């Protein structure tokens, strides 16, 4: 179910699942996951609570953030 | 896998710009 756990320093851990999909844990807490062929994102804040947006959603900021650190993570990646 | 990473790419690109038209 999982694949390499990453370790990028200021951000937190990446990992890759068998699924296809990609799970990042934050240094602050907050955990998120997508997925190649679903049209949803998951996160996790802090506190242990989830929500699930869709792709047509306006997403909050920091959601945005998170996204584009990982943007940057799968960049790397090549 | 990095077929499914790229399209994961692919696909985190094209919800930010569409984020950003918002």
């Amino acid at each position: 179910q999982l694949l390499k756990s990453v370790f990028v320093k200021n951000v937190g851990w990446a990992t890759q699942l068998t699924s296809g999909a990609v799970w990042v844990q934050f240094n602050d807490g907050s955990q998120l996951v997508v997925q190649a062929g679903v049209s949803s994102i998951s996160y996790t804040s802090p506190n242990g609570q989830t929500t699930r947006y869709g792709e047509n959603e306006k997403l909050p900021d920091y959601i945005k953030q998170k996204l584009q650190c990982l943007s940057s993570i799968l960049l790397m990646f090549s | 896998q990095d077929r499914q990473l790229r399209l994961l790419q692919a696909q985190i690109q094209r919800l930010l710009e569409a984020q950003s038209l918002m």
